[PDB]
């Protein structure tokens, strides 16, 4: 018809049958015209029920757009359509604003495009009453800089946000920034700075209730610093803690988390000279999962290349396994 | 011991609990060692001494062929420099040589009080004694082929230190 | 005033010494009880022992039939149990005349709780020691279990236990209900409902008990009945008919 | 034979205090975190639901009782004292006002009626005094939405938000900062979950929060679907699913 | 034919009363020898074996009576070989009176295991 | 000891003794709320020791549970406090 | 007594960050620590 829900179905069919660009023409036309239930907010359409659905169209385009270089069109559309959300409730603005930068970063491919959207959300939010969490968005920008390889630029911003947090009760955000603050420090070659920051994330995490996964993730960083600052034993023990918990989560652990602990666990033993125990992880499948990849094959190959006292075998793994491993 | 363990059966419940804490680690350290949890520490018998508690303590010693070490707690109370340190030390050293062994502490209130009223008259000799037992326990030396069994009528003049796990962990009651 | 346990008044700590001691040593009288819910029944198993051969065990009662349809399981001693029974019985009967309707478990529970509380504040009476589990198969809710406890606190259950094998009973039922995705088992005949009860009982308390060592009270729609001695053995043999 | 106890069991101490009130208060401090908020577009009260057992109903359990139709109460203290007190408050509220002035007592007037029960009990012997503190949150059409505190002695004072139980002061800090009047009821529900997450750690859900609002109408809360004659209730207790829905709403 | 089987079955119900499950009467191999040998006669040894195995899961005049009878029937199964050889496995897993968990002691207990284990290795 | 803190102590003692994919922490977090670091370590250690005296080599989440429930009480005390149930 | 505690708490911050003096910064953070204690639930 012309009502929002029908126009969702029809536009969605436009993506499958043809292309995202075709769907986009339909979506634009649903804003521009097509009389819909309750009060107008585009001069012909809703932008409340119209906006919940608008999260879903932005998302659908948004994954492809950064890769495609159709990015520019994706970049314009959100700023224009933000002023819709302002004409509805405080809660509605809060929910939409926060999502969008995260939606893009599930499939990132144009660090530049993501940066540009985010700076306007930070100006826009100020016009409502929100100045608490504009810094929480400034973490989102910071992760993008880290990836650009701009540790110096991220350093300069990140500290300032940390200072705000602890006298606005943005305490769940504080754990996030402390972990990131560490990653920045670690790369710049301040191995000392990273441990101290992390100990603060740890104090902060235990101040509040939080997810299982977060807690284990700091512990992942703790074990990572404990290979660079030595004490393979202490690295072992956290990675052990992370892995048991993920065993009880079973296969409900996210992909990157489970894989990285396991890559690290196998490695720590090889440096420690507990060669036998890499082979035990390998046989075990509640402590390795179903996972095989090049990394898991490299660790097995090096630990074994290590036992026989064999240099030929080491070079062989290094090279085949290289892209993922190194 | 001078009285049999199978012959005092009809005291069955107490007999079985005492076998399972004492006999199995002493004969076979190997099982406790494989799991990676330590062998048991110290055992308390509490409830009446006059129901034949005493008989049970002798009786466990008889089956293991352990050296039974009967201690008068007051006799551990010499009024000279270090004689009192010396006795605890001798008792333990000899337990290790003569292991397996039962070290049986008769009415623990005198080497393991709580204080008279928080005050002191002679209840610091009690503290001097008591720190030495806690020290051997906490130490690098570990209880597993030397077993210590504490006995007292009432648990209401045992020290809080002892009542805390890791200086006694097994507490058998007489039912 | 006086003191905080020579007469019933607040403790230094805001506690009440008398209600906490009423919880403890009134279930250690050689009594252990459980109640589980049927599909169209409610089952209670409760221990009940006689130490003489000269004590007629019929008069020995600790499941009482409050009305023709209502049962009340008492955990705690016969001096107390009859003060609560007299109150229960009276309340049941009064309700029946005045409001024209049979007495629900929940209403009886609530009324008795508030009354005990008043006796808790009194300085010339005690709270009763007893723990009272009120059972029937209501036509206004299905099979029901509601339990009051001695502090003036009371709350509804779907399955309950008392005596220090509380943990054992609970865990066996919890795991079972999480798997089956129901807190009531489905079976018509009372017989199969008592067998379900026994299964969880035997495992949990780790023993089986004689006819005269048990007492089983069954709630049905518009009846409550106690099982005769032979009837309680029939059931214990019937699971062993399977074995 | 029979009682002779008429000597007051609440008595003065050398400092000017009252032993029984001091004791009773210790219990209240140790009791369950409860708060009350006036959203200005309503009143939201939340209290901790708890369970005794997973095999136990918490439908029967009483942590939020409707004292009169437009008014709810919640507490920290001693559960049994609370239950009886609610009863005497319900009774007098119904007999003495609901066809005498033809409506419920005003909130302030009902706080005074509770206050009196507790004070009778403090003055007089044979019985120890109530050990409780209430937060009476309300609506009356001649005073708007209100929040009061009722103390164990029966001292009361007006509030526009508060918390009592364990961990009060910090709970008030988060509430003070987030709400400063003119706020949607929904939003006050959101703020309230946030204050309590920081206050209670170990395990947190909306299945351990029991939430009531006075701040709505349905036709169902006139109690009839015909032609109005009166306004009727505005008390509405939410079910667990609705609360999880507001926990999902940022 | 039926009559001799009945005297085994009715005499089993007498024996169930007989057995010892509290401090009542008395625990006898005398009754069980009447049942198991004359049922072997009515029927055959293989048939005896399956019916008997189910009966043992309930009482049994204290389990040593049952353990002795289980060894005789077992020797016949082995003697014939084929599927009766299989049947030896089945019987021993079903009930534990020759792999007994009520007591660990006996020579018959061990013997019956050694024969099953030897056939499995072979 | 806050919730993230208890969690670690179960894990650390649990490393030292027999463990398997059953040794469910989620269960435990409900079972223990804020007991000292001394107390959590004491209990976890004792339960492995007690299972092994009951002639179990294996430790499971089931095993910890049966040992614990025995030690914690022998008398029956109805819910928690008189303040809230 | 608190003014003396502020300096000593400020000092642990200085010491961690391997300074050979204390700074103003440490002192603000230290005041924040004491205020936190006074407010107790």
């Amino acid at each position: 018809m012309s009502l929002p829900g029908s126009k969702l179905e029809e536009a969605r069919r436009l993506v499958n049958e043809k292309q995202y660009n075709e769907a986009e023409q339909v979506y634009l036309s649903l804003l521009d015209k097509d009389s819909s239930q309750s009060s107008a907010a585009a001069g012909a359409s809703v932008d409340d029920k119209r906006r919940n659905e608008q999260e879903t169209s932005i998302l659908e385009l948004g994954q492809l757009y950064v890769t495609m270089g159709a990015k520019d069109k994706l970049r314009e559309f959100i700023p224009h359509s933000t002023e819709y959300m302002m004409q509805f409730a405080k809660s509605k603005t809060v929910k939409v604003l926060k999502t969008l930068i995260e939606k893009f970063e599930q499939v990132p491919d144009s660090l530049d495009d993501q940066i540009f959207v985010c700076e306007k959300s930070i100006e826009f939010a100020k016009r409502e009453k929100r100045v608490f969490l504009k810094h929480s968005l400034s973490i989102k920008l910071a992760t993008l800089h880290y990836q650009k390889k701009q540790y110096k630029d991220s350093l300069a911003l990140i500290n300032d946000l940390l200072r705000e947090f602890k006298k606005l009760d943005d305490k769940p955000s504080l754990v996030d920034v402390h972990l990131l603050e560490s990653k920045v420090y670690h790369k710049l070659r301040n191995l000392a700075k990273s441990k101290a920051s992390l100990t603060a994330a740890r104090t902060a995490a235990n101040s509040i209730y939080c997810p299982t996964q977060t807690v284990a993730e700091l512990d992942l960083m703790s074990g990572i610093l404990h290979c660079e600052d030595k004490d393979y034993k202490t690295a072992f023990s956290y990675f052990f803690e992370s892995f048991e918990s993920y065993h009880n989560l079973t296969t409900h652990n996210s992909y990157e988390k489970a894989c990285q602990v396991l890559k690290y666990m196998l490695l720590s033993k090889i440096m420690l000279n507990l060669i036998d125990d890499v082979k035990n992880i390998l046989n075990a499948k509640y402590t390795k999962e179903t996972y095989q990849s090049r990394g898991i094959d490299a660790m097995k190959a090096v630990a074994e290349a290590y036992n026989n006292r064999s240099l030929l075998d080491f070079n062989t793994a290094l090279k085949q396994y290289e892209k993922e491993l190194m | 011991g001078e009285i049999t363990f199978d012959g005092i059966g009809g005291l069955t419940e107490q007999i079985r609990e005492l076998r399972e804490v004492i006999e199995l680690p002493l004969k076979n350290p190997e099982i406790f060692q494989r799991v990676g949890i330590k062998p048991p520490k110290g055992v308390l018998l509490y409830g009446p001494p006059g129901t034949g508690k005493t008989l049970l303590a002798k009786a466990v010693a008889a089956t293991i062929g352990a050296n039974f070490i009967f201690s008068p707690a007051s006799g551990i109370v010499d009024k000279y420099i270090g004689e009192s340190a010396r006795i605890i030390r001798e008792m333990f050293a000899y337990a290790k040589e003569h292991e397996p062994c039962i070290i049986f502490m008769d009415e623990v209130d005198a080497i393991g009080g709580r204080r008279f009223s928080e005050g002191t008259s002679a209840d610091r000799e009690i503290q001097r004694t008591l720190m030495e037992l806690l020290t051997q326990m906490d130490g690098f030396d570990n209880l597993g082929q030397t077993k210590i069994i504490m006995a007292t009528n009432r648990p209401d003049t045992l020290d809080p230190a002892l009542l805390r796990p890791g200086r006694l962990d097994r507490k058998v009651e007489i039912p | 005033a006086g003191y905080d346990r020579h007469i019933t008044i607040f403790s230094p700590e805001g506690r009440l010494y008398q209600v906490e001691y009423a919880f403890k040593a009134t279930n250690q009288t050689n009594i252990n009880s459980l109640a589980v819910r049927g599909k169209d029944c409610t089952v209670v198993i409760s221990q009940k022992k006689v130490p003489d051969k000269l004590l007629d065990p019929t008069t020995v009662s600790y499941i009482f039939c409050i009305s023709r349809t209502i049962g009340m399981v008492v955990n705690g001693p016969i001096p107390d149990a009859r003060n609560a029974a007299l109150r229960a019985k009276a309340e049941a009967a009064e309700f029946r005349y005045k409001y024209g309707y049979d007495m629900p478990c929940d209403v009886l529970a609530k009324r008795m709780a508030n009354l005990s509380q008043i006796y808790t504040q009194r300085a010339y009476m005690r709270p009763l020691g007893v723990i009272l589990t009120f059972v029937s198969v209501d036509e206004e809710l299905g099979p029901s279990i509601y339990k009051t406890d001695p502090a003036g606190y009371y709350v509804g259950y779907k399955a309950t236990a008392t005596g220090p094998k509380q943990q054992e009973i609970t865990t066996n039922l919890e795991n079972h209900f999480k798997k089956s995705k129901i807190d009531h088992i489905n079976e018509e005949s009372w017989e199969k409902v008592v067998e379900f009860a026994i299964t969880h009982m035997i495992d949990a308390l780790g023993t089986e008990f004689s006819k005269n060592d048990l007492e089983v009270g069954v709630a049905t729609k518009d009846k409550f009945f106690t099982l005769s001695a032979e009837n309680i053995e029939e059931r214990l043999v019937a699971i062993a008919e399977q074995d | 034979m029979t009682d002779r106890y008429s000597f007051s069991l609440t008595t003065f101490s050398p400092s000017g205090k009252l032993g029984q009130i001091d004791y009773a208060l210790t219990a209240v401090k140790q009791g369950v975190t409860s708060l009350g908020i006036k959203a200005t577009n309503g009143v939201v009260i939340a209290t901790e639901k708890k369970s005794s057992s997973p095999l136990a109903m918490s439908e029967t359990l009483s942590k939020v009782s409707l004292l009169t139709p437009d008014i709810g109460a919640v507490y920290s203290g001693m559960g049994p004292d609370y239950r009886v007190l609610v009863d005497k408050s319900r009774k007098v509220a119904h007999t003495s006002y609901k066809r005498i002035y033809g409506e419920y007592p005003p909130t302030k007037l009902l706080v005074s009626e509770v206050a009196k029960i507790m004070q009778e009990a403090t003055q007089s012997g044979g019985v120890r005094p109530f050990g409780v503190s209430l937060l009476i949150a309300g609506h009356d059409e001649f005073n708007g939405f209100s929040l009061y505190q009722v103390d164990p002695s029966g001292s009361y004072f007006p509030w526009k938000a508060t918390a009592i139980g364990k961990g009060s002061v910090a709970a008030k800090t988060f509430l003070e900062k987030r709400w400063n009047d003119e706020l949607e009821l929904e939003d006050a529900i959101h703020i309230a979950l946030l204050t309590l997450k920081e206050s209670v750690e170990g395990e947190f859900n909306g299945d351990t929060i029991e939430l009531a609002i006075i701040g709505d109408e349905n036709p169902d809360l006139l109690g009839y679907t015909g032609i109005p004659t009166d306004k009727g209730p505005r008390f509405r207790k939410l079910t667990s699913q609705e609360i999880n829905d507001r926990l999902e709403a940022l | 034919a039926q009559n001799d089987c009945n005297s085994a079955l009715d005499q089993l119900l007498v024996l169930e009363k007989k057995t010892r499950q509290a401090s009542d009467l008395a625990s006898s191999k005398e009754v069980l020898a009447k049942i198991v040998d004359l049922l072997a006669s009515r029927n055959k040894w293989d048939d005896l074996n399956e019916q008997l195995t189910l009966l043992s899961k309930k009482h049994g005049q204290l389990k040593l009576s049952i353990q002795y009878m289980i060894q005789k029937v077992m020797e016949y199964l082995k003697s014939s070989k084929s599927l009766d050889l299989n049947t030896r496995i089945s019987v021993i897993e079903t009930i534990r009176v020759v792999t007994e968990n009520k007591i660990f002691v006996e020579v018959e207990r061990a013997r019956v295991t050694k024969d099953l284990v030897e056939i499995k290795k072979e | 000891r806050d919730r993230r803190e208890r969690r670690l102590i179960f894990g650390t003692i649990a490393s030292k003794m027999s463990l398997a994919p059953e040794a469910d922490l989620d269960s435990l977090i409900i079972r223990n709320d804020s007991l000292s670091g001394a107390v959590i370590a004491a209990i976890m250690q004792e339960a492995g020791l007690r299972a092994v005296r009951k002639n179990r080599y294996v430790i499971l989440q089931s095993d910890l549970e049966e040992a614990y429930a025995t030690q914690v009480k022998t008398d029956n005390t109805v819910d928690k406090f008189d303040f809230y149930k | 007594a608190d003014v003396k505690g502020v300096c000593t708490e400020a000092g642990m911050y200085a010491l961690r960050e391997r300074r050979i003096h204390v700074t103003q910064e440490d002192f603000e953070l230290a005041v924040g620590k004491v205020m936190n204690k006074n407010q107790e639930t």
